[PDB]
């Protein structure tokens, strides 16, 4: 076939281990990329998965050929004979290509002796996350690639026009965050190997407080006012206001020692470690509250009044203390 | 000109053997290495070891594959690498790693006019690392890697930190969500074996552990119920149901605090400094109780043979609820005094 | 030897073949003809989004290059001859993570006809999406797709096709089910285009039906709540003079509702919706603290600290005592009548759907 | 035995060997001898419904092409020489993970003989599904089997069988599982029809019994034990409320915590287990102990000034109805423990 | 050059070498002596009765084919040429999934000697079963086993043999120590026959003795256990009129109790028989109820409602009630009965 002795004629001579142009002048690749899927962020590992088709476009001299046919269109078979990039990802934690039913690959070259290559991935990158303001936090993770061994003398990328496209992010398996946006970004960095141009791609993510505030708040805020009902009963009811004094600061222990369980082991506070702690202050000044009113009333002998003037201050501080912490969290 | 090039190539690989080493009846070869390190990740007292991703970069020589008239170092495609020789380095407290390999086998390796080779990995290994956790979490620890020869010994090979103490690089920007690495030592020795002498590299962190998670998360919530079981101490003594609800469930939580911190851990056999917190707590607490106890009965088990008949006095109930109350909190204070200037 | 022949045939075919190049290439378009017997659907994986299914996955085609005469009509041959040979480079759009199974050789089949005809079989195991709408949990439906093609064949090139009808064309064993949480109800078969910056491609879609099964979470979650909202009502036929009782009483029914409510949502991923189980623990969680409540207004008007004697007669209305709360009387009759009609409703809303 | 001779007989018999071909192809079906030794069964997991097996896997064929005189004596060759010979494409088809164990070497055996005959040994771990009916747990009996089955050869092809007939498989009786006793193991050849041919089949069944004392250490006497505990609410006073409700209470809640917590260990099928049927019987009797304090209280308390104006155990009584109920639930709770054990057992 | 000499050397020794026949194939039995240097004592899993060991595993021979004479006595070649020639098809019979490390390159060595003498070594993790009986956790010790042999060659064709004397053939490194909750007392070594369907065959076994350390379950399950007890024997000193107090050591009691039991079993597996643990957890189950069917007993027979008040005077055999008989008995024998099971059992256990 022609088609066959074109391939043979392009394939003999040719020395896949060197790159085109050597010693000559920068190999020019122009990367494009196609993300399927963002799967889950692990904010335990501080890291996130993607799933991408990722194309690579360059120019081999050694590749050009004379005949009526414009492109010969090529399964993965032939990757291995001619030059490939060696294009890696930097911040990758564990990366794996598709093998099944065949090695999803795509080659395809022209006349011209222009080479695309295209290939599905799977990555693991790692995304350095500050939880500062969790629930409320927004991230901006990054993926980089670069040539890992010839430096910006050799090799040199170049993103094209509208690089990065996305699918429908409603079938991603995004759940505690929503996709903001992306943005592409290209510089140089300095290793001892030598000067290497590093191609970046930032996605914005935002979290969603939906579960957060069904799992932490909500309970958080009915425990406190189950502390709060206390000051309705009976001064004399001795075990019943003790009761429900421990029950609630007990309860609020364990709701503190769960609500950090998603988080890593940070050594900082967070915003709701804060709504936690000032949770738990108020249930343990309601029973102090009434441990002083007890002792006073009958163990001793405006003070007595203790418990109405504490129906209105407690209700009314803990309002006073969401106003403020969402008004300062939320918006500024 | 890449014809050129690819002549000067093909006559470097031809007849090259590569069961041999550079110089394989002479003087030892002596092979550079450095590391950039990426991150280290999963500091894990459960499996005893930790993960790091690094750049490992080995220097050497080898008249083999000296060239002349293109002024140029040679980086070629790594697949060629299986075609030369290279050190049989390895890490002996490695326990699972593995080279990145995606979009290409992420290997390096560049020629010299002079037969001077560089040869780098991207390599992610699990490295194991014994850790001493009895002042935990208080604790500083020593964690090592390893590197060695395994078929070559010191007639045959000599390794060296290329650059002295900056070899190593990249440490001051690792980021531990709890620890924080507060020194790393570069040391180079030999080792023997039955099999002969070897020469070692050592690459040695020390991680001090953040204080901050365990006071958020253990020590103020013992605190908390620890004071909140002087509560009792100003109920009246006939109210027995409160005060006995009171000091059960400050014993029951603090029990149940300290399995559940424990259980979180290695089935280690010692005791660790917040054991000894949360021990000192539960006596605490339970002294609490007792005391409680010690005052019921005073009063009703001994009231009627007093009446029959007829530190302070142990006949008064006010008088025990007093001192309790004055000395409970003082000894708890002191008690945390001594704990924390012993442990820092 | 009786069998040199057969091996003069096969390197003959071989002499000259080019694996690089499609059947029929520059001449006509490669039909692929495909189908699927699923040997067991596997488990469903809420947390993931995902689903587990091991198939014998078999195309079909034409090669001239392939053809042959001799005294057998069909060769079966090994597995490794089909690396020797083209095949189509189908992949799975929706995949995770596949395996193809090499205990104990590669579970491969090849089989060439006289006529040139090849067919090539598979057995795999694939994990593929499935995205799930989580609103009507545990009580919802879901369709859980798969989807594949060619990778590198554009239209113009490579078309799939079903060998049968399609409805007949993937077919699921009797026995073979692991789905423990789940029913599958049926399959829908379709194909279609799609397009991207590479080119057109055909896709061959299958839609597997699956609905939820609600005994694990009724014995699970429902009835503890049911059963806590009527231990809840149970302090309403105390007397109102045992404050510690009735007190014990709704501390703990809240928190053994808060208790249900945090673990009720350990089964599911972190989505940031509410489900229906969510609601009706909310709804719960309500009557139990409007108990307590309940309790605690009652408490705020009794006058008399002591409970009656047994001995004296109260008047019609010396020692007085406490009459009978209006409002416990009332609340006996309010609350599970409400507790009912709102279980009638939420049931009936859910269930008829 | 000469090692040249041995050499020169082994190129010979390797010179145009087609590996594509069976031993017979294009004439009768090449019979397939296999046997196994156990070594270990290893996880029988109900949460992924599947067991873990460790075997020696033997297959016996006979292949004329290599066939060699000479050397009297059986060749016992290297592993790597399976590459270049033609083998049955085995497999099982309830596997889900499968390897063959690869330390020092691949752990492969290959044994030629004078008449032409190869002897082909693998060491082989396996994770196979079994789907395990729980209606009955902890008291079931479950059955696990192993397919083994021809890929690309029909019974037009290949033909399978057990060697040595029920001896084909050994080692069954030294295996020794935690929590399961192997009661049987069966043996079966059949024929499966795949619409691409029929091909041979055989399988491996085992019937494994659980053991019971671990959930009676765990499960049962625990909730025995609470059920117990609540009667004692009947011998305190009807006017000590506090303590009788904190008694009821404490006991509903470990009931239903004990429950909880057994059920989050296990797969999240949609039946009734035997144990969540104890348990629900469990929680009953404590809740009607409850129920019979609330009874009693609202007897003495709601309707007792209603009774003084006016002026089965009788119910205008508190303590007829204590002593009553300090009768009948131990002789109801027993009643049920035998109706139970006798059904299950 | 001065390595043409090496090259011409390799390339004889492997002209018509076969590497798939043995040494002396029909003429003598290929003898292997092996030994082990332990570098890490991996640890052990209880829950899968296995354990994890790293070690340099050599083996050494001799190949009448490979004998050369040069400037060296010894060649020390690339890992790579093992591969070119025949070695010993060892495994481990007991293994599990194990791992021959090849981080950077191959972890092995061949060097070859003047007359043929072959040395091969290898580093490898290995994971090996340890059945377990658990009778008397958690004071049990172990002998941990790890077989090995060849897997096609039976005793007629290969036999293996310790290079040293016995004892003396498996070193374990000083540092080399990951054991937790496991103390390794020592090691025997022993060779021996085994039968099968394909033949006999030698295996040479190890032995590794393991001792439980109890430090962990002395604090995780013995002391609560114990400070349960004396929380439920502390009521007996409350007044009898105090009935919600008592009631509510006795259930928070049994409860406690209840969740130790439960939770204690959950490092092992589900084994079908009970443990020291089990009975020194039921033995301090029944204490706690003791306690609390006491209580109930001494409710039964309280007479009047009140407690005393701190002004009048009670005279002997408005009137009081007396201080239980039962109770004044109980502060005498709970203690002193929980005090002499305890020395029985610590007796009969520790020095078991
Ligand atoms: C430590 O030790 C480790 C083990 O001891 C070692 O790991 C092994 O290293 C080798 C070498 O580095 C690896 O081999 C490469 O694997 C590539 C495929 O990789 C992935 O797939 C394998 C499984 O591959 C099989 O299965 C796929 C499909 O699933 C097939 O496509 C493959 O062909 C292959 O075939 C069989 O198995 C199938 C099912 O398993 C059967 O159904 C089928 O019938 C076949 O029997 C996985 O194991 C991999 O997993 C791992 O690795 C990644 C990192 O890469 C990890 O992230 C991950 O976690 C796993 O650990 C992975 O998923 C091969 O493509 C590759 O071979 C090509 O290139 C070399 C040159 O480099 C050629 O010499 C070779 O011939 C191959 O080339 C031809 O084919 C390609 C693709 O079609 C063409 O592009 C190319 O041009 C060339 O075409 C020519 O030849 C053809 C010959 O037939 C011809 O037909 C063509 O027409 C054309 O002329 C190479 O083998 C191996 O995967 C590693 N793992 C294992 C378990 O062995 C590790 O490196 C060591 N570490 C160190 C530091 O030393
Ligand atoms: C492995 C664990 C082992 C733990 C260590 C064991 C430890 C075992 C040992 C512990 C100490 C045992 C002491 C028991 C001995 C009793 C003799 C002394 C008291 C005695 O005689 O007992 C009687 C009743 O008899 C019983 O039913 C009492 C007899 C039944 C006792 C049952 C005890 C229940 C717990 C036993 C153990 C558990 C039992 C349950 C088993 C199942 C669970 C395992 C009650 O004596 P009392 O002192 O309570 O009451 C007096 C008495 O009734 C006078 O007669 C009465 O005056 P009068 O009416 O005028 O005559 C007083 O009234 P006033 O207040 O008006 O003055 C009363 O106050
Ligand atoms: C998610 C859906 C949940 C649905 C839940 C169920 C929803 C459906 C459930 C419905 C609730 C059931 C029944 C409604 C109650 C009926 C009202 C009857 C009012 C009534 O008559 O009660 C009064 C006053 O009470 C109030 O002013 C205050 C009365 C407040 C009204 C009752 C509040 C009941 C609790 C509501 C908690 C609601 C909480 C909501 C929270 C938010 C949830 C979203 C107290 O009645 P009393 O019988 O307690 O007290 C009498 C009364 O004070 C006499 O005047 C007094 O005699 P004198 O002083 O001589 O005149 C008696 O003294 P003696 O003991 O010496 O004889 C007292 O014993
Ligand atoms: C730890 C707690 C212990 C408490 C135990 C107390 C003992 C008394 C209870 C015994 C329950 C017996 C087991 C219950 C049955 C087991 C659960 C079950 O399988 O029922 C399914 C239907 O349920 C359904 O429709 C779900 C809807 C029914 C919901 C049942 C709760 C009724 C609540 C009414 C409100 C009353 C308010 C009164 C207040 C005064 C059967 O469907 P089907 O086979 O077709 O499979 C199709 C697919 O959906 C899987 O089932
Ligand atoms: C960076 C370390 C911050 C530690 C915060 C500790 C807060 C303790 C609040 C009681
Ligand atoms: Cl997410
Ligand atoms: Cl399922
Ligand atoms: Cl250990």
């Amino acid at each position: 076939g022609d088609v066959t002795v074109i391939l043979n004629n392009l394939l003999e001579g040719y020395d896949n281990k060197l790159r085109p142009d050597i010693g000559v002048k920068p190999t020019l690749i122009h990367t494009d990329m196609y993300v399927n899927s963002i799967g889950p962020v692990n904010a335990i590992n501080m890291e996130y998965t993607i799933d991408i088709f990722f194309a690579q476009t360059w120019y081999d001299r050694r590749l050009k050929f004379n005949s009526t046919i414009k492109v010969l269109r090529l399964n993965s078979n032939m990757v291995g004979k001619i030059w490939i990039p060696d294009t890696f990802f930097r911040n990758s934690k564990k990366a794996d290509a598709h093998w099944i039913t065949t090695p999803n690959r795509m080659l395809r070259i022209w006349n011209d002796g222009r080479v695309l290559y295209t290939l599905r991935l799977t990555i693991d990158a790692e995304c350095q996350l500050q939880l500062h303001n969790f629930p409320m936090d927004e991230h901006s993770c990054p993926l980089e690639f670069s040539s890992y061994g010839y430096p910006r003398e050799e090799i040199v990328y170049q993103w094209k026009r509208s690089s990065v496209e996305v699918g429908d992010t409603r079938s991603w398996r995004l759940y505690q965050f929503s996709f903001v946006g992306l943005r592409n970004t290209t510089e140089v960095v300095k290793t001892t190997s030598g000067d290497y141009v590093v191609m970046s791609v930032y996605f914005d993510l935002s979290r969603r407080m939906g579960y957060f505030t069904i799992q932490t708040y909500i309970p958080c805020t009915l425990i406190v006012v189950l502390s709060w009902v206390s000051f309705w009963i009976n001064k004399d009811a001795v075990p019943a206001r003790t009761s429900l004094g421990i029950t609630t600061v007990l309860t609020m222990t364990t709701l503190s020692t769960i609500a950090r369980k998603s988080l890593p082991k940070v050594s900082y506070v967070t915003a709701m470690d804060l709504f936690v702690s000032v949770c738990f202050i108020f249930v343990f000044s309601a029973l102090v509250e009434y441990g002083t009113l007890h002792y006073f009333v009958s163990n001793r002998k405006r003070i007595a009044k203790m418990d109405s003037y504490a129906r209105i201050f407690f209700p009314t501080a803990f309002c006073l203390f969401n106003l403020v912490y969402w008004v300062s969290y939320l918006y500024l | 000109n890449m014809s050129f090039v690819k002549e000067t190539v093909d006559k470097l690989l031809k007849g090259y053997d590569i069961r041999l080493r550079p110089d394989f009846g002479g003087p030892p070869v002596c092979v550079g290495m450095n590391i950039d390190i990426a991150s280290i990740d999963m500091v894990s007292e459960v499996n005893m070891d930790y993960t790091l991703t690094m750049y490992f970069q080995q220097y050497w020589r080898d008249k083999r594959l000296a060239y002349s008239g293109i002024p140029l170092n040679l980086t070629l495609d790594n697949r060629v690498a299986d075609q030369l020789w290279v050190p049989d380095t390895y890490f002996l407290n490695d326990k699972k790693s593995f080279v990145h390999g995606v979009t290409v086998k992420n290997r390096m390796i560049r020629l010299h006019p002079d037969g001077t080779v560089l040869y780098g990995l991207r390599i992610t290994t699990t490295a194991a690392c014994m850790m001493d956790l009895r002042r935990y979490p208080l604790d500083e620890q020593n964690c090592t890697l390893e590197i060695e020869s395994y078929g070559y010994t010191t007639d045959d090979i000599e390794f060296y930190w290329r650059g002295g103490d900056k070899a190593v690089t990249g440490v001051e920007r690792i980021e531990l969500p709890q620890f924080s690495i507060v020194e790393h030592r570069l040391v180079s020795r030999n080792v023997v074996f039955a099999t002969g002498a070897y020469p070692r590299l050592s690459l040695s962190f020390r991680l001090k552990r953040n204080i901050g998670y365990f006071i958020l998360q253990t020590y103020m919530p013992s605190i908390l119920i620890t004071i909140l079981s002087w509560v009792s101490f100003w109920i009246n003594y006939d109210a027995s149901a409160a005060r006995v609800a009171l000091g059960i469930t400050t014993v029951l939580t603090m029990t149940t605090i300290n399995t559940h911190l424990r259980e979180t851990l290695p089935k280690i056999p010692y005791v660790k400094a917040i054991d000894m917190y949360l021990m000192g707590c539960f006596v605490f607490v339970f002294l609490a109780l007792l005391e409680y106890a010690f005052v019921n009965y005073i009063f009703f088990g001994r009231g009627p043979q007093r009446q029959k008949k007829l530190i302070p006095d142990l006949t008064d109930v006010n008088a025990i609820d007093r001192w309790s109350r004055i000395v409970f909190p003082f000894t708890f204070s002191l008690f945390n005094l001594v704990y924390w200037l012993y442990y820092v | 030897d009786n069998t040199t022949v057969f091996t003069r045939i096969l390197d003959r075919l071989l002499d000259g073949y080019d694996n690089r190049l499609r059947p029929g290439l520059g001449e006509r378009v490669t039909e692929v003809k495909t189908d699927i017997f699923v040997t067991s659907f596997g488990p469903v994986s809420d947390h993931d989004m995902e689903y587990t299914i091991d198939v014998f996955f078999r195309q079909s085609w034409k090669d001239e290059r392939l053809k042959f005469k001799g005294p057998m009509t069909v060769l079966r041959l090994n597995n490794l001859m089909a690396s020797k040979i083209w095949t189509p480079d189908t992949f799975f759009h929706n995949g995770k993570k596949s395996v193809a199974h090499n205990m104990t050789m590669p579970n491969k089949l090849l089989r060439i006809t006289e006529d040139g005809t090849l067919l090539y079989t598979m057995r795999l195991t694939v994990r593929a999406e499935c995205p799930m709408h989580l609103e009507d949990f545990p009580m919802d439906a879901h369709a859980c797709p798969l989807k594949f093609g060619s990778y590198a064949y554009t239209r113009a090139e490579v078309v799939y096709e079903w060998t049968r009808e399609p409805a007949r064309s993937v077919v699921v064993a009797e026995d073979g089910s692991r789905l423990n949480q789940y029913d599958l109800l049926g399959q829908t078969v379709d194909s279609g285009i799609v397009q991207s910056s590479t080119g057109e491609y055909v896709v061959m879609t299958t839609h597997f039906h699956l609905k939820r099964k609600i005994g694990y979470f009724v014995i699970q979650t429902y009835l503890p709540c049911i059963m806590t909202v009527i231990l809840s009502q149970v302090s309403f036929w105390l007397n109102r003079e045992s404050v510690p009782a009735r007190t014990v009483f709704g501390v703990t029914t809240v928190l053994t509702m808060t208790t249900l409510s945090i673990s009720a949502r350990n089964s599911l991923p972190k989505v940031a919706y509410a489900t229906a189980m969510d609601w009706f623990i909310a709804v719960c969680y309500a009557f139990v603290f409007s108990a307590l409540i309940e309790f605690a207004t009652v408490n705020y008007f009794t006058k008399r600290g002591y409970a009656w004697d047994g001995k004296s007669v109260v008047p019609e209305k010396k020692k007085t005592f406490n009459s009978v709360s209006k409002i416990d009387r009332l609340s006996r009759i309010a609350f599970p009548l409400l507790f009912g009609i709102f279980n009638l409703v939420y049931w009936a809303t859910y269930l008829n759907r």
